[PDB]
């Protein structure tokens, strides 16, 4: 049995230390790390019985008292955002390689926005839709988007959009509703947004 | 690598289903897992060649697995219940000293009645003229709504070619009616391009939503069109303005 923090945040290019707690493991027990990207099946990352075990992407560290381990990602990128699982399997006896995945830790990797340009835009309505769409975009990664206080207003959580052609990343969230009182000016009122956010007029 | 089929499956409560796994050739070990939403994979059963040495994870007798020739394995679930809704994962490894390779998974949704199944309606929202003037960029938004189950794959196509750069799609479909257990879903996606690219009337943009629903083997007695696997798209052409 192992435990890990529920989630962790990191910025692109920064190294990341993902901790794991466990009962004292013998010098013959191995620690395994797997990860799972969005809508994909899990994938092996690394495993070992000592520290200084590594590969391109990461390294494994095991505390001196063997009561905790750490997966170290040397240089996190957006693609490293995923759920990371620390697994402590059985070794010897009647063991066959069974792996017990716990809840893992959710790693979110935020882009480094060089020139924040927060703004809320209204997109052109669609003929076949009765919904009005508002786009909150280009804000710094520290900004959080909250859910609306209305059941008739849908707001997505923030996501990163990467325009690789121009080496340009941006954060954004969308809000939509068919209500009459719905306007982009108030769409994100339940969120703490930059005071200098641009609202076209 | 490891393959699984079907990739998506919607079943009526009480019906039986069979999930297939085609592991990597020569891999002696095969593992099955059940992964509920927001949870980690839970072990179901293990095979060493054709021998199912550890099946301590099977929930009940409704679950049965086989791997007759030590290669392909089938996980069968009889009299499916709503609680069976999950992504079933299969993995294989050469042996205990080696790592596990996972399949893409089979997403199973068990519903009370197939009349709950609906394909998505899709709409594209053209860029804000203000964004174009302010940033020299143009963001299009695609909204897929009213579908059930949440078995969809959204993609963008520009001038007949799929694009990956500049696209950001929500990780998971949102419930339109959180209180209802059979609530339909909505999903959004964004495609951002340069203002000059959007201003070219020759550029054609299409948001495509692949929906996985009923098959020919599923009965349908409703008045509306059978909600079979299909794609639903919405389009927009560049605009000079």
């Amino acid at each position: 049995k192992t435990t890990q923090p529920n989630s962790m945040e990191s910025n692109e290019e920064e190294p990341v230390h993902l901790p794991c707690n466990h009962s004292t493991i013998s010098g013959t027990d191995y620690i395994h790390w797997y990860r799972q990207l969005p809508s994909q099946g899990p994938e092996y990352v690394i495993h070992g019985l000592t520290s200084n075990v590594n590969n391109r992407m990461a390294s494994l560290a095991i505390a001196e008292d063997r009561k905790s381990s750490t997966l170290i990602l040397h240089r996190a990128t957006l693609r490293d955002a995923a759920v990371y699982y620390c697994i402590l399997p059985l070794a010897g006896g009647t063991s066959y390689g069974k792996l017990t995945f716990g809840q893992g830790t959710i790693l979110t990797v935020h882009p480094n926005i060089q020139n924040p340009d927060p703004a809320v835009y209204q997109l052109r309505d669609s003929k076949s839709s009765d919904k009005s769409v508002c786009l909150f975009t280009d804000f710094d990664s520290q900004t959080n988007v909250s859910q609306s206080k209305d059941s008739d207003v849908y707001i997505t959580d923030k996501t990163v959009l990467d325009m690789r052609s121009m080496d340009f990343k941006s954060n954004s969230a969308v809000a939509w509703s068919n209500k009459s009182d719905f306007a982009c000016a108030n769409a994100f009122n339940n969120s703490i947004i930059p005071e200098d956010t641009f609202f076209p007029s | 690598g490891v393959s699984q089929s079907p990739r998506y499956k919607v079943a009526k409560r009480g019906q039986d289903v069979a999930l297939r796994c085609d592991p990597i050739s020569g891999h002696v070990s095969l593992f099955w897992y059940q992964q509920a939403l927001g949870q980690g994979p839970e072990f179901l059963t293990y095979f060493q060649n054709e021998a199912q040495l550890d099946k301590s994870g099977l929930p009940s007798d409704r679950f049965f697995a086989e791997r007759p020739e030590g290669s392909v394995s089938t996980l069968k679930i009889q009299r499916t219940q709503q609680e069976d809704s999950a992504v079933y994962l299969c993995a294989s490894s050469l042996g205990q000293a080696y790592e596990q390779y996972f399949g893409p998974g089979t997403r199973l949704t068990v519903t009370e009645d197939l009349k709950n199944v609906f394909p998505p309606e899709v709409a594209v929202f053209e860029p804000s003229e203000a964004e174009i003037s302010h940033t020299q960029k143009a963001t299009l938004v695609c909204l897929a709504t009213g579908f059930y189950p949440d078995h969809v794959e959204l993609s963008w196509w520009v001038n007949g070619k799929e694009v990956h750069s500049g696209v950001s799609t929500d990780p998971q479909p949102l419930k339109e009616q959180p209180a209802l257990n059979d609530s339909r879903y909505c999903l959004s996606s964004r495609l951002r391009v340069s203002a000059t690219f959007w201003q070219n009337p020759r550029n054609h943009f299409r948001c495509q939503v692949q929906f996985y629903g009923l098959s020919e083997n599923d009965e349908w007695t409703q008045d509306r069109a059978k909600p079979v696997t299909q794609i639903v798209s919405a389009e927009a052409w560049g605009r000079a303005d």
